[PDB]
């Protein structure tokens, strides 16, 4: 039973500063060296920083050396990670991990849930919902939630009534710096003329709720 | 003919295990919405055994 | 620096199969190779340390071996909870720790022929100025499917971007959505827009094409 809770992550502009905090519980925080490891969206693991048990030795990876700082308060059993002069590469989920110290070298015993940090130079924008109508052996329709930022966006069909056959693809960060998402659903070609298919998209960061109707193309 | 024995004939989804459903909503057999009234593609879910 | 090549990039196997994953190092490391497991979205979990030590609380079916540059992780009998991404990390260079490329283990099944659908840009999007053509490949296995865009019989590369979903929980088939995005001016400059799909389950490439403004 060992607990590590991460907090302080968010969205910040490039060149700014942020402070992440890791709370350790159910073990001697002051008698073990802590590791900070970041994982970018869709990428692998990347060792970032390490701090000694006594908080006297601090090491960082070359990608962030001279740019980040790691400290620890044994009295509060807390680990602080200050990220100054943040770049877009810093956009990732950061985790605090215990060393274990059973070997002469560094290994990772436990991993926390981590906290997400996003570095971008774009303001919050309301999503734009567009239809994707089917045509004339079933059919498939959908909605496109384009030009929105930041993540995430919740998409439902028929106010959640339509569940089976619904696929929501992961968002893609397009070159404009915003996010593009596509949701689709496959329904029988029979029930396609009278049935009303409405996709509900909610973006809490931008506080934007849009209900977009989807109907077959007429030509 | 004893018609006191009934049975649900339509339902929008399969019942979960040990699930008891007694709703008498007009089943939406066709995709045209049924506003509580029966008729074209709006049938009563329960049918009586003969 | 030390680069760790982990092979295979992705293997297909069924439950109970004896799975083996290899990890090679650019230089020599005595026994400082470790294996971690990571499920999609979940955090990494340690499996093997020192390349010959099973982490406490891990099933005994995992076994690490090898010394020097080549190391192997072997599962005697695969289990449903064993389908994840495994990383190999060398610890010899303590202050230059690096992780392996990874070897995702997918659920082995029969070859599934993709269903190809082509959607032209919506008039609403054309009003804004941009135009996106959506090519959807659905219910195919394995995920290795080549998707190519043709405009007036001219190949297009780099004008689109793909997105592949994880292996399905029901039929263990994949879905890919290629979005060819361009400006309005480039949209009317050409007439025919086609998406060609080549998959292991297709005897020949399947092309879905449409002419602009013809329905």
């Amino acid at each position: 039973e060992v607990q590590l809770v991460e907090s302080g992550g968010g969205v910040v502009q490039p060149g700014r500063s942020l402070r992440l905090s890791c709370a350790a519980s159910a073990f001697t925080f002051s008698s073990y060296d802590m590791h900070w490891v970041r994982q970018a969206p869709g990428k692998g693991l990347e060792w970032v920083a390490v701090i000694s048990y006594d908080g006297s030795n601090k090491y960082y990876a070359d990608s962030v050396k001279g740019r980040f700082t790691i400290s620890r308060d044994n009295s509060k059993n807390t680990l602080y990670l200050q990220m100054n002069s943040l770049r877009a590469e810093d956009t990732a989920v950061y985790y605090c991990a215990k060393d274990g110290g059973k070997l002469w070298v560094y290994y990772f015993d436990y991993w926390g849930q981590g906290t997400l940090v996003t570095v971008s130079s774009a303001s919050t924008k309301g999503p734009s919902v567009f239809p994707l109508a089917p045509s004339s052996g079933t059919a498939a329709l959908g909605c496109l939630v384009k030009d929105y930022f930041p993540e995430p966006v919740t998409v439902s069909w028929n106010s959640g009534a339509l569940t089976s056959g619904v696929h929501t693809f992961p968002a893609v960060l397009q070159s404009s710096g915003l996010y593009s998402l596509s949701s689709v659903v496959t329904v029988p070609s029979s029930s396609l003329g009278t049935q009303t298919y409405i996709c509900n998209v909610n973006h809490k960061p931008s506080n934007t709720k849009v209900d977009k109707r989807v109907e077959p193309k007429s030509c | 003919g004893n018609y006191n024995y009934l049975y649900r004939l339509f339902r929008k989804s399969n019942l979960k295990p040990f699930e008891r459903d007694i709703s008498t909503e007009i089943y939406q057999a066709g995709s045209t919405p049924c506003n509580g009234v029966e008729g074209f593609n709006c049938y009563f879910p329960l049918q009586s055994y003969g | 620096d030390i680069q760790m090549t982990q092979s295979p990039s992705s293997l297909s196997a069924s439950v109970g199969d004896r799975v083996t994953i290899t990890c090679r190092a650019s230089q020599s490391i005595s026994s400082y190779l470790n294996w971690y497991q990571q499920k999609p979205g979940k955090a990494p979990k340690l499996l093997i340390y020192a390349a010959s030590s099973l982490q406490s609380g891990v099933p005994s079916r995992f076994s690490g071996s090898g010394s020097g540059t080549d190391f192997t992780l072997t599962i005697s009998s695969l289990q449903p909870e064993d389908f994840a991404t495994y990383y190999c990390q060398q610890s010899y260079s303590t202050l230059a720790l690096t992780f392996g490329g990874g070897t995702k283990v997918e659920i082995k099944r029969t070859v599934a022929a993709p269903s190809v659908f082509i959607f032209p840009p919506s008039d609403e999007q054309l009003k804004s100025g941009t135009a996106s053509v959506v090519c959807l490949l659905n219910n195919f296995y394995p995920r290795e499917a080549k998707v190519q865009w043709k405009v007036d019989n001219a190949l297009q590369s780099g004008n689109s971007q793909e997105s592949v979903t994880e292996q399905d929980s029901k039929d263990s088939t994949y879905s890919l959505s290629s979005t060819l995005t361009l400006s309005k001016a480039d949209y009317e400059k050409h007439k025919v827009y086609a998406c060609e799909v080549t998959h292991q389950g297709l005897s020949s490439p399947v092309t879905k094409s449409f002419n602009r403004g013809e329905c």
